[PDB]
RNA sequence: AUUGACGGAAGGGCACCACCAGGAGUGGAGCCUGCGGCUUAAUUUGACUCAACACGGGGAAACUCACCAGGUCCAGACACAAUAAGGAUUGACAGAUUGAGAGCUCUUUCUUGAUUUUGUGGGUGGUGGUGCAUGGCCGUUCUUAGUUGGUGGAGUGAUUUGUCUGCUUAAUUGCGAUAACGAACGAGACCUUAACCUACUAAAUAGUGGUGCUAGCAUUUGCUGGUUAUCCACUUCUUAGAGGGACUAUCGGUUUCAAGCCGAUGGAAUUUGAGGCAAUAACAGGUCUGUGAUGCCCUUAGACGUUCUGGGCCGCACGCGCGCUACACUGACGGAGCCAGCGAGUCUAACCUUGGCCGAGAGGUCUUGGUAAUCUUGGAAACUCCGUCGUGCUGGGGAUAGAGCAUUGUAAUUAUUGCUCUUCAACGAGGAAUUCCUAGUAAGCGCAAGUCAUCAGCUUGCGUUGAUUACGUCCCUGCC
């Protein structure tokens, strides 16, 4: 129970954590954001990024791993935390990407 | 044990900020609890376009 | 660090177990969520096996996010004497 | 000014102060202290009017 | 059969998944044809954190004004357990928050 | 020879941090604080042309806290060797000792129980230094107009115009002139709020009539009420969601009849007003005294680490800024009218307090409501009222003082504030200076928040009365 202020704040500040956590160990994957949703039933977070074929782990333990963090730092009943990651359709103009996409080239090594 | 901690409730050293850690420059308007220099920072995401 | 043979058994278990753990940065703390080894333990017993891997740490938001290391999960099958069936969170299509 | 130097977990390296007696039985000396923790063993010693006790750090007051 | 006068309260960010859901509200509910009003639309809460921009005193005094602009939303709606539930499940939303205070 | 730059050389723009047209002032004083400095147990410390001066949200009686004048206890992990259950060591009465009911010490000799103590190895306490070892942010050039690149095309190339003579704007904002064609960032678009919707959508946490119940004056049916239900019906109002709505519109001029600019009509309505985001390159501006962000030096128990006390940053012949009341009858005193808006607020406990009493008063309290459009909370001051004061430094001025009485606070002393009554200090419109300002704008009368136990002569935000003066220049400075 909070004053809605009181919400939708914590809830705009919840992508400060799965944008930030991904940012760095998702720093391979294509990071590629996310929708944090409400539904009736769940909270849903579609990872869109551009390597579903290493996110996906060798089965479905990889995606067990990101969740079974996602519940225990943010207490989620078990259930109400599925990651469906999603390719990145349109990969041309991310920026963000192209920027990942340096960092990635430089590192391996360049000129 | 009184050796290893004070009497941190009021005050400043009490709370810290979320994203770094420190005491320096806070934003307690609305359960918020970051800094005063980061916020901006990410918060034109967070919720915190802008509208001026 | 010096600890206890009914606390460092207990860790490494939550740790083996989920598998993965997500214990903040204030030592100071009686008590950690999901393991009653005050805080302060893990963060420290953990920055002793992750160090060998047996684990892998990652960090930022201020939680040391942990997560089990494909194997070194095959050490904590020794330790706290258990099959060589299970895979632990692991294989849960 | 000055350093300690830790206290020097020190060396009664066997130990025998529980009437061993000769031949065949052993018993319990200088009581036991009067508590359950304290259980059965814990061997009393012997300090300033009142009596000592360790499985409760040491404490324990019970003369002699 | 039993009638139980419930009453619908919205909030989001954007004016456009927002007026969809009355729209959407109140013709799948006057389908349903409920004993309702119109989208009562409540007084626009906005908030203004002044911050400076600099990250140092210095420099010059430089300063913000970002702010989170709701449009808060309500409804009404009668209907039994049965036809508020099939209603509430439906409207599904990317934005948005249902509450169902009810009023038996 | 080249432009990133530089000139106290010429030629153009732009802004009341620059002048006109002017208003209210600061600089003068009675006093607020803050920075110079002498003082001192110590008078901690950052900050010094615009970018240091009620500024680190610095409003500090402890504390905070960095200055001392002094008391302690370590809150010395980890390994090694040494003391070695024959006690490593711990603790304490009270008295000697001191602020003291610190066993700080020493007197005694009880208690104490391998957790300590000692060196060796090493750490981790650090508002101690270094902002020029740096991070992050924030000031400045900035209420800025400005960068840069492709393909062309030009011109060994450092490369260039493209980014321009002119007219144009709040604006590299746009027509136009053009071996230059067409794009990116800035600006603008966008987001906040203030206005408008007698159309929608709902409201015993908003108000209408009708309805009684009803309390007065009229009696003329009328007029004045009281009623969180007597009922309902409403939704202008008041809230607030969706939504819409303005574009300089419509002629008229005015111009390269281009971009633009006046004026009058309709209109709620100088970029609709206003903020906020704010490239390009930076500055050795500031900051390790916000940090468990942090290099490297130093500190490590006679510590610069921690903590109980007391004073200290509030000390004055004085120098410099930011500010409050006043030199009046266009005011000071008083009855009697008597009016908003931004807030806030108690939960695990004392935040707002009425009401009804007690107090001249300051207040005390019983008791009350209120986690709040639901309570205190619809009653704030400039003012209209009706006058006393009569040109008397007053009946403008309210300085500095003597006591009491209160209301907080372990501490009220270098009286935190308040009241109760008297002491009745300058100054009789503020020199060389020098600010800020084009519309609900300049300025004054308030108050709610930010401190907070309190103590505002500051910070922020609002409204209630509300005009002069332009609505233009490059004389200046300043920068392009």
């Amino acid at each position: 129970l909070i004053s809605k202020k009181r919400k939708l704040v914590a809830d705009g500040v919840f992508y400060a954590e799965l944008n930030e956590f991904f940012t760095r160990e998702l720093a391979e994957e294509g990071y590629s954001g996310v929708e944090v949703r409400v539904t009736p039933t769940k909270t849903e977070v579609i990872i869109r990024a551009t390597r579903t074929q290493d996110v996906l782990g060798e089965n479905g333990r990889r995606i067990n791993e990101l969740t079974l963090l996602v519940q225990k730092r943010f207490k989620y009943a078990p259930g109400t935390i599925v990651l469906y990651a999603e390719r990145v359709q349109d990969r041309g103009l991310s920026a963000v990407a192209q920027a990942e996409s340096m960092k990635f080239k430089l590192l391996n090594g360049l000129a | 044990n009184v050796w290893f901690s004070h009497p941190r409730r009021y005050g400043k050293g009490s709370r810290q900020c979320r994203v770094c850690s420190s005491h320096t420059g806070l934003i307690r308007k609305y359960g918020l609890n970051i800094c005063r220099q980061c916020f901006r920072e990410k918060a034109n995401d967070i919720g915190f376009n802008k509208f001026r | 660090m010096l600890m206890p043979k009914e606390d460092r058994n207990k860790i490494h278990q939550y740790l083996f177990q989920e598998g993965v753990v997500v214990a903040k940065a204030d030592f100071n703390q009686a008590a950690h969520e999901e393991i009653d080894t005050k805080n302060l333990y893990v963060i420290k017993a953990l920055q002793s096996l992750t160090s060998k891997g047996y684990v892998k740490t990652q960090f930022s938001w201020q939680y040391y996010y942990y997560t089990l290391t494909e194997e070194g999960v095959e050490y904590l099958r020794e330790y706290l004497n258990l099959p060589e069936h299970i895979v632990p969170g692991t294989y849960i299509q | 000014a000055a350093k300690k130097a830790a206290a020097a977990a020190k060396a009664a390296a066997v130990l025998s102060y529980y009437k061993v007696d000769a031949e065949g039985k052993v018993t319990k000396l200088a009581a036991a202290c009067s508590n359950p923790t304290c259980g059965a063993g814990v061997f009393l010693a012997n300090h300033k009017d009142r009596l000592y006790c360790g499985k409760c750090h040491s404490v324990y007051k019970v003369n002699a | 059969q039993q009638i139980i006068k419930i009453r619908i309260t919205l909030t989001s960010t954007k004016v456009k998944q927002l007026e969809n859901v009355s729209s959407n509200i109140v013709k799948n509910a006057e389908q349903h044809n409920l004993v309702k009003k119109g989208p009562v639309r409540l007084p626009t809460k906005v908030l203004k954190i002044s911050t400076r921009k600099t990250p140092n005193g210095e420099g010059s005094k430089t300063w913000e004004t970002y702010e989170m602009r709701i449009h808060k939303r309500y409804i009404d709606l009668e209907a039994p357990v049965q036809i508020v539930k099939r209603i509430t499940q439906i409207t599904i939303e990317p934005g948005v928050d249902v509450e169902v205070v009810v009023a038996s």
